[PDB]
């Protein structure tokens, strides 16, 4: 399945919303303190962000920022953040 | 260009 779920896509569409989306894209000006407000550290956020960064163009669209919403929220109650974009994670869109 | 945090 997809490595997110919908209620938290939901929480994640909200953080992504929250910042002001473009067309459906956020910059990682809006991201990027989305991840520091996490507690973690950049190498998280560096991590998060790229595994999250479908288009890697600066930027997290709400499928995007929804990638990088777990694997924050995860990285500070759940586990580590490897920088290998998992396959139960990744839309059909970028392929 | 496309990571803030690198
Ligand atoms: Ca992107």
């Amino acid at each position: 399945p997809w490595a997110v779920k919908p209620e938290d896509k939901a929480k994640y569409d909200a953080i992504f919303d929250s910042l002001s989306p473009v067309n459906g894209f956020l910059s990682g000006d809006k991201v990027k303190p989305v991840l520091l407000n996490s507690k973690l550290p950049v190498d998280i956020l560096g991590r998060v962000w790229e595994l999250s960064d479908i288009d890697h163009d600066g930027m997290l669209d709400r499928d995007e920022f929804a990638v990088a919403m777990f694997l924050v929220y995860c990285a500070l109650e759940k586990e580590p953040v490897p920088m290998s974009l998992p396959p139960a994670l990744v839309p059909p869109s970028k392929r | 260009s496309t990571n803030p945090f690198l």
